[PDB]
RNA sequence: UCGA
């Protein structure tokens, strides 16, 4: 199975806001090339190549471990969506 | 068939010696009602056991150990084969081919 | 007309991934409600019914749920495929319907 | 591979001390695995024989040829003195290496008896339980490789006297003809009309069915437990009772287009053939 | 086109046993023989006992027997070749077999003593018989002793085997596989083609949209009915986006 | 101990070879890893390319010549060649078969560094006038690959055989009970080695033990490491 | 009752030539069948 | 144009291949396991290979 | 799409009977249907594959 | 063409080396060779038969100790040793122990150049008073030889004993068909190898790799007896 | 109409 799963449901009440919380952190870091992450050099979740080893473009399995610390925050209603979204894509290019 | 559930037929694999009645029980029946019979009450036979069933079905050797479902998917898989080049006759048959 | 207890399956079937209704006092081990139940759960309750110290078993139901448009986690039970109480958010219609829907091939003896 | 095997040869005398009966095993007197008596105590040529102090002693000396895969030996593994099957000790082992530890591992499985379909899943619903997910996966992942190599290994085939009919058979089947001797020399003489003797045929033949189904596995079990055919239905590999019933054995009377069933019985199995009759009726 | 039989193709033989070729091995690996003859298929004995066929037992050990000899078999439906002449059949092909490693400069193996004496412990070869006679009944049986061809050990007990008839079925990888990423679409409604010579993609059920559901897959089920399917600037600003 | 060893051969055909004594269950680790990569990375021929002056494809029925193409194909894969030459790599051949003449590998065109060893293999039973122009590159390599896995390109109409490689026709060994040594239960192994001529027996067990003892020295230094 | 030949191989025409339908244009239809309609006959034997 | 799959191809689909995966379902669709999701590893053939045990 | 082919199994000349098969067909083995071909079997669980 | 060999160990115990990648069916060809010369190969500890004072039978149970006699044979067999000269092929090693005294493999007297590489064993527990003395028969050699065939008795009382040889203890080594770049046909070969203490499990390998291309030279000349 |  995929690494890290029970503590992952373990942590939201709802198998569902799970997904949620995975979909969006992964999709912002899509939105700014990976510099958001909250993951160092030895965290970042390195997939095995033939030509040289480097970090797993996909979106996902970077969310799974990032939330597998624990260093994000999920919540409703958590601030406006107005200040929210709008210091995320200053911050990064 | 209508004239068929008329008189009494016994079997091709009726008890077969020297053109005459070996055992007096011998397989029978009328209008599809399996009876044993006599020696006496004999009245027709069967040419071979082959015209009870069709062309794919009668190309399977020991078919008497196979259930019907699988039978009947060998036949109409006899229907889907295919061309082969070097292809090779089976090497045990019904003879019938 | 002996009255006999309906074997294991059954009650395995009924009262799995169940949500006590009220309190239970059976063989010192007392259940408070709310609690669900698990084989471990399920099994002591036929080993105390055994004992002849309870017979029915109250519990809430999905038809004795008020929750309008849909239904409720206490109502329901565990999720079953995964074993935990049921996510919010939850197909259980098309579940329920799925879940007795494969069967529909295998009923012609 | 986790079968007990066992065997009726030695006959399970009775031994004052371990080397009359060791000696006994030379000669071909007893059965390696044969339930005989020591002293006060009775216990298996094997148990005896073979004491092994932890696994992979055990592992050694069997997979380098001189012990088969299932016998009755001692072992303690995990601290206890057990007597069991090798094949026994390697589940317990590989499940678990396949979670990571032994000792919840061999603590929820059963220790004592062959693993098949039923107990296999509890093990698994005890898993996904105490244990979660991911580990869960892995460990039925390790059942896959582990398990298909096994059977590989083991070579079980099926053949035609792979599933001999017991000699039962001809006995309580020509029973059951003097028996309709019996009811039609009845139907003639006002005891029992038409109907009735319907009945009493069709119960002949339910009962008779019965027996020879009995006759079957009975056969199946005291002789060889370890047909292939039959193994393989019982653990719940490939089959069912009445398939094995059907396949050796009688295949019962078959039931008219009509609906009301038949009142000739087929008797011969699908190994002994059907004649053209039975096979059309069916 | 000469089209060479694939992996996954569908075969069968006569007695009504359907398949599809997994993973051809090697020639190097394989359960041969002392003869060092290796198997061409190898199926499994599981679908056997389920849908009870025996025809293609009997036909095997026909096959066995009469591989050795090479003379053909004519078994008419319901009358033909039974236990007793099939047995003679194998006990003649044994003979001459043992007869073929005799004055070769051979003798009994020590992997097949093995396999002898292991099913001598459940009594499928008759005790007290010394291991030649053994070999014969149990080749007799309609199995013999193999040896894996990958580690060269023999197998725990004997394995059925022999010459059978199968058949290569008309349904072939090479044309039922077929996938489309983004082809033409209905003109009626946007939603794409089916078919394959169509280029088309796969349609979703109604209950295949519940089972989705089921899961609980919002946006799966969402992006399917429209981004994935017929959307209008979905499906193109779907290209747009990926690519 | 001493393992006697003695090497059966018989012509470029048939041989066996048997060595006793040995180390109980040792004859299967002997017998089956050699046979295994002797099956398979025995360098051979079996051809591959063919052209003739008369065909569209692998199919159209040339005129005076009963089998069709792909028939005379048939015959091809079945067909051992060796060089004399263990530096030739490719090579070529010419064959005429006019008037009411069969064909057989021996009726080629004998060259410098080539001999058949099967003149006897029936090619196509040629009717009355059948006239023919052949031509064929039978070059070496490993294993066995298919005709449609590699090109040629000749001419008009270059077609690709497939190409069993592998002369090593096949491989039996046997362990028994041996004699020959100080305590009981011994191995002797006897490999039974079948070859269709391109490599006589002996040879092949030679090249087969090269290739063995080589990567089986491929043990190097590895790269260590702990949690 | 007429469609494409079945070439899939000698046995394979001769057999659909041997084959019988008891649907089209004025047989039954897949509407209406019941038990009876494809079951088989006592009397079938030697026939079908 | 040009089936001319030379592993500029083979080996970069690869680098998409990794993390996300993608579905299978064998029709009719009955229980919801009649569609499941696999981590997708490409394989020589036409064919498709899968876990033995979710066939079921 | 199945090929449809006929080869003459018999030789330059010789005096045959009526009846008797100068020709094969798509799938014919010396007058007899060919379908599959005889293949050695084995039957075992091999590597559960 | 290149393969690469890396081996990943922890201490004494485990190992497990993978040649990536192989050729095809290549990968299954060294495994069960290696597999059972490692098993049957490559000697060690090779505990054998032990006098004890007041002990006669094998069964009759010893006051002032908590295990029977048996258990405490499987504590023996458990134990490993190893001969610092390969002088001294065989050993007898000794210990008496009184009283309430905690008795393991640490406690036992030592020998000549023996050496004892498994300091902490618990080989019994003796109550109060509990008397006790052991000399035990220590030798080399492979494989491993139950009670039945060693008849060792060296003193009047002292009984056989299972015999643990070979320092591994399991190898089953896995096999997987793996993928790099094109051509899905190479081997991935792995090993899991555990070693008792004797020799590390790197060592283990490598001896049996000796044995190996030993065994693989043993052909040179042959002796024509052709047919 | 035929696979599953
Ligand atoms: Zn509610």
């Amino acid at each position: 199975a995929e690494p890290g799963i029970d503590k992952l449901f373990g942590m939201v009440d709802s198998k569902y806001r799970l997904t949620v919380v995975v979909a969006k952190r992964a999709q912002q870091l899509l939105r700014h090339r990976f510099k958001n992450t909250v993951l160092e050099p030895e965290e970042r979740p390195k997939m095995r190549t033939l030509e040289g080893l480097y970090d797993d473009p996909n979106a996902v399995t970077w969310a799974m471990k990032e939330l597998l610390t624990g260093r994000l925050f999920f919540g409703e209603n958590l601030v406006p969506e107005d200040r929210l979204q709008k210091e995320m894509e200053r911050l990064y290019p | 068939a209508s004239e068929e559930d008329r008189y009494t037929i016994a079997q091709a694999n009726t008890p077969l010696e020297g053109d005459r009645i070996a055992t007096d029980r011998v397989v029978a029946r009328r209008r599809g009602e399996p009876v044993i019979v006599a020696p006496e009450e004999v009245e027709f036979m069967d040419v071979s056991p082959k015209q009870v069933f069709s062309l794919n079905t009668n190309l399977i050797p020991f078919l008497e150990h196979d259930d019907a479902n699988r039978a009947l998917m060998g036949s109409n898989m006899q229907t889907q084969a295919v061309p082969l080049i070097r292809a090779q006759a089976p090497v045990v048959m019904t003879g019938l081919e | 007309r002996t009255l006999r207890l309906r074997k294991r399956s059954d009650i395995e079937s009924g009262l799995y991934g169940r949500v006590l209704a009220r309190e239970v006092e059976a063989l010192g081990r007392r259940l408070e409600e709310g609690r669900y139940l698990s084989l471990e759960d399920v099994h002591f309750l036929i080993k105390a019914a055994e004992a002849g110290e309870v017979r029915e078993v109250p519990v809430r139901s999905p038809l004795t749920c008020q929750t309008r448009y849909g239904v409720c986690q206490k109502c329901y039970g565990y999720d079953l495929s995964m074993a935990r109480p049921v996510s919010i958010g939850e197909a259980v219609g098309v579940v329920a319907a799925e879940s007795i829907g494969e069967p529909g091939t295998q009923l012609t003896m | 591979i986790t079968q007990v095997r066992k065997e009726k040869k030695g006959a399970g005398m009775a031994f004052a001390t371990p080397e009359e009966a060791l000696a006994a095993y030379e000669r071909g007197e007893v059965a390696l695995n044969a339930p005989i008596v020591v002293a006060g105590r009775e216990t298996s040529v094997g148990r005896l024989k073979f004491v092994f102090a932890n696994p992979d002693e055990a592992l050694l000396a069997v997979a380098h040829g001189l012990l088969d895969l299932q016998d009755v030996v001692t072992v303690r593994y995990l601290g206890r003195r057990l007597e069991t099957s090798p094949g026994r000790i390697l589940f317990a082992r590989i499940v678990g290496e396949a979670v990571g530890d032994e000792k919840v591992a061999q603590e929820l499985i059963q220790m004592d008896v062959p693993q098949e379909k039923n107990s296999l899943k509890d093990l698994v619903y005890q898993a996904f339980l105490r244990l979660g997910m991911e580990k869960t996966a892995r460990l039925l992942d390790a059942l896959k490789y582990y398990g298909f190599t096994l059977s590989t290994t083991s070579g079980i085939t099926i053949g035609i006297d792979d599933a001999v009919i017991p000699e039962e058979k001809q006995r309580y089947l020509e029973e059951a003809d003097r028996k309709l001797r019996q009811i039609e020399q009845a139907y003639e003489m006002g005891f029992l009309t038409d109907r009735e003797r319907y009945d009493q045929v069709i119960q002949l033949w339910t009962e008779t069915t019965e027996k020879v189904t009995q006759a079957v596995f009975k056969n199946f079990e005291e002789n060889y437990p370890f047909n292939p055919l039959y193994v393989m239905a019982q653990s719940g590999a490939r089959g069912n009772p009445q398939q094995i019933r059907q396949l050796c054995g009688m295949r019962g009377l078959m039931q008219k287009p009509s609906g009301e069933t038949f009142e000739v019985p087929v008797r011969s199995s699908f190994r002994e053939g059907l004649t053209v009759l039975e096979y059309f009726i069916s | 086109q000469k089209r060479k039989l694939q992996v996954g193709d569908k075969l069968a033989n006569r007695h009504g046993n359907k398949g599809v070729v997994a993973k051809i091995l090697p020639v190097e690996d394989m359960p041969h023989l002392p003869d060092g003859t290796p198997v061409d298929v190898i199926l499994n004995p599981l679908g056997v006992p389920s849908r009870m066929n025996l025809g293609q037992i009997l036909e095997t050990h026909l096959g066995l027997a009469g591989y050795f000899l090479g003379q053909r078999y004519i078994s008419p439906v319901f009358d033909g070749a039974t236990e007793p002449e099939i047995k003679e059949l194998l006990a003649e092909a044994f003979n001459l077999y043992f007869g073929k490693r005799q004055g070769e400069g051979f003798g009994v193996d020590k992997r097949e003593k093995e396999v002898l004496a292991r099913a001598e412990k459940l009594g499928l070869v008759s005790p007290g018989k010394s291991p030649e006679e053994q070999l014969k009944e149990l080749f007799d049986l309609g199995k013999v002793v193999l040896y894996d061809g990958r580690t060269g050990e023999p197998f725990e007990g004997p394995i059925v085997v022999g010459q059978m008839f199968i058949m290569k079925l008309y349904h072939m990888v090479e044309d039922k596989m077929h996938a489309r990423s983004t082809g033409p679409y209905s003109l009626i409604t946007q939603q794409p083609l089916g078919g394959k010579a169509q280029f088309g993609g796969q349609r979703f059920g109604e209950m295949e949209v519940w089972a989705l559901e089921a899961y609980g897959a919002a946006h799966t089920l969402q992006e399917m009915l429209t981004i994935k399917s017929d959307d209008i600037e979905g499906r193109n600003a779907a290209y747009q986006a990926i690519i | 101990k001493a393992p006697v060893f003695t090497a059966t051969t018989q012509g470029d055909h048939y041989g066996e070879f048997v060595l006793e004594p040995l180390e109980r269950g040792f004859g299967v680790t002997l017998g089956n890893p050699l046979r295994r990569i002797l099956l398979s990375s025995i360098p051979g021929t079996a051809v591959t390319s063919v052209y003739i002056e008369d065909v569209l494809h692998e199919f159209s029925t040339i005129p005076g010549v009963k089998e069709d193409v792909v028939e005379i194909i048939l015959n091809l894969k079945e067909l051992v060649v060796r060089f004399l030459d263990p530096k030739m790599a490719s090579t070529t051949l010419i064959l005429r078969a006019e008037g009411p003449k069969e064909v057989r590998a021996g009726d080629f065109t004998p060259s410098a560094d080539v001999e058949i060893m099967n003149p006897d293999l029936h090619i196509a039973t040629l009717e009355e006038g059948g006239k023919l122009y052949m031509e064929v590159r039978v070059d070496r390599g490993v294993g066995y690959v298919p005709a449609e896995r590699h090109g040629i390109k000749d001419r008009i109409n270059a077609i690709p055989v497939d190409a069993i490689f592998s002369p090593v026709r096949r491989v039996a060994f046997q362990v028994e009970d041996t004699r020959l040594g100080q305590r009981t239960d011994l191995d002797k192994l006897t490999l039974r080695i079948w070859t269709d001529g391109s490599v006589t027996p002996l040879e092949a067990l030679n090249q087969a033990v090269a290739i063995l003892k080589e990567h089986l020295n491929y043990f190097a230094n590895p790269e260590a490491s702990l949690l | 009752l007429s469609q494409f030949k079945d070439e899939t191989n000698p046995l394979s025409s001769l057999r659909h030539k041997r084959r019988i339908s008891a649907l089209g244009p004025g047989g039954l239809t897949r509407e209406r069948a019941g038990f009876d309609v494809r079951d088989v006959h006592r009397t079938h034997y030697g026939r079908i | 144009r040009q089936r001319d799959i030379k592993d500029e191809v083979w080996d970069a689909l690869e680098e998409v291949i990794h993390g996300k995966v993608v579905l299978l379902n064998r029709a009719p669709t009955l229980h919801r396991l009649g569609i499941q999701a696999f981590q997708p590893v490409l394989v020589e053939g036409q064919s498709i290979q899968l876990h033995p045990l979710v066939c079921e | 799409g199945t090929a449809f082919d006929q080869r003459p199994r018999v030789r330059v000349g010789q005096r045959v009977k009526k009846g008797d098969l100068l020709a094969d067909g798509p799938a014919s083995e010396e007058g007899f249907l060919a379908l599959g071909q005889n293949v050695l079997v084995a039957i075992m669980p091999f590597d559960g594959y």
